């Protein structure tokens, strides 16, 4: 199997480092040119920086705006690829991506990992049901949720049924609140008829501090 | 550096019908070998960009023959002959001629469909969040068609302006649909202090606008 396993973001106040990694599973690191891209939530997409492979003397090249703040290397021993960010500013909060181009994974991006830049602190949420009732029932189809309350930093997981429920699923993006932390409801319409009978449960899982919590809804 | 100038930056097309998409170059893409080094991605919701054309016209590994990238030099599009529900997301054309890379604005594709009215669905404070001191009332619209939706809040007949926060889905890859919730904030001696909680809901699917509400207490 070929895979990109992104991590080292996470939350990092203003002014602070963060050192994140690339670590390729099934293909040869040291023989590809690995590429980091961020995006900012709604936002476009912005090189940041690259590092060419062992037979291209491992060159590195990095964007304007990380004004010497970057520091692009691979541990070919860990088949690993580090991006190094100091004197981090809140204009760096994003979705940041290493992208191989090469013999595997050409052109291929990894599923990112998210830095945010912020001196709040981590905050767990609150996970309250969201009941379904004849007040949420619309003919003979019901609606149910998960109220995920008051988190920071980004990002929140929920699933259903432990990925057994997907059809009729919204997970809705995060509102950050007037207190600055972030709030979402995940949502199910499943038939009325299975109310009674079904059990639904959402799997939340808050990351950043710890929290998983399975929460099963229940009908009234 | 070299900047990459997308047009549209939004379009809405119909399945079945084309969509095309230019980008142009500040600088010569142009290779010795005939090819350019320009580049196209789409990124879906909830996803990483994904390849779909490089060296200007070559299809990336499992990219379909309805999408096809041509241009040269500095003038380039991307065409999707035949557009599906699927298709939905933001398209980005990439030059990868020398550092930095450089990609277009966006271009976000819409997936036109028929109007849809939304299903309206009203959830009170849950009792375990009453139990925490707060109280958050969630105003569902589900699966309608255009985004454009207008929710109004009511309690005891009187509108609220301000204390409400709405969210809404990306395109649905499938059904072409949005989803919005809106919610409520009060704290719990407002909610207890009132018995009407009232949604209203605008949309050009509802011939008259929608109204979805509960007596708290069941009253």
């Amino acid at each position: 199997e070929v895979q990109l396993v992104e991590s080292g973001g996470g939350l990092v106040q203003p002014g602070g480092s963060l050192k994140l990694s690339c670590a390729a599973s099934g293909f040869t690191l040291s023989g590809s040119n690995v590429h980091w891209v961020r995006q900012a939530s709604g936002k476009g997409l912005e090189w940041v920086g690259r590092i060419k492979r062992n037979a291209e003397s491992d060159a590195t090249a990095y964007a304007a705006s990380m004004r010497g703040r970057l520091t692009i290397s691979r541990d070919d021993s860990k088949n690993t690829a580090f991006l190094q960010m100091n004197s981090l500013k809140s204009d760096d909060t994003a979705m940041y991506y290493c992208v191989i181009r090469g013999d595997v994974y050409n052109r291929q991006w990894g599923q990112g990992t998210l830095v945010t830049v912020s001196s709040a602190s981590t905050k767990g949420p609150s996970v309250f049901p969201l009941a379904p009732s004849s007040k949420s029932t619309s003919g003979g189809t019901a609606a149910l949720g998960c109220l995920v309350k008051d988190y920071f930093p980004e990002p929140v997981t929920v699933s259903w049924n432990s990925g057994a429920l997907t059809s009729g699923v919204h997970t809705f993006p995060a509102v950050l609140q007037s207190s600055g932390l972030y709030s979402l409801s995940s949502v199910v319409t499943v038939p009325s008829s299975s109310l009674g009978t079904q059990t639904y449960i959402c799997n939340v899982n808050h990351k950043p501090s710890n929290t998983k919590v399975d929460k099963r809804v229940e009908p009234k | 550096d070299i900047v990459m100038t997308q047009s549209p930056l939004s379009l809405s097309v119909t399945p079945g019908e084309p969509a095309s998409i230019s980008c142009r170059s500040s600088q010569s893409l142009l290779r010795r070998d005939g090819h350019n080094d320009l580049e196209w991605y789409l990124q879906k919701p909830g996803q990483s960009p994904q390849p779909l054309i490089y060296l200007g016209s070559t299809r990336a590994s499992g990219v379909p023959d309805r999408f096809s990238g041509s241009g040269s030099g500095t003038d380039f599009t991307l065409k999707i002959i035949r557009v599906e529900a699927e298709d939905a997301g933001t398209y980005y054309c990439m030059q990868n001629k020398q550092t930095p890379l450089t990609f277009g604005q966006g271009t976000r594709l819409e997936i036109k469909r028929t109007v849809a009215a939304p299903s309206v669905f009203i959830f009170p404070p849950s009792d375990e969040q009453l139990k925490s001191g707060t109280a958050s009332v969630v105003c569902l619209l589900n699966n309608f068609y255009p985004r454009e939706a207008k929710v109004q809040w009511k309690v005891d007949n009187a509108l609220q302006s301000g204390n409400s926060q709405e969210s809404v889905t990306e395109q649905d890859s499938k059904d072409s649909t949005y989803s919005l919730s809106s919610t409520l904030t009060l704290s719990k001696a407002d909610y207890e202090k009132h018995k009407v909680y009232a949604c209203e809901v605008t949309h050009q699917g509802l011939s008259s606008p929608v109204t979805k509400s509960f007596n708290r207490g069941e009253c």
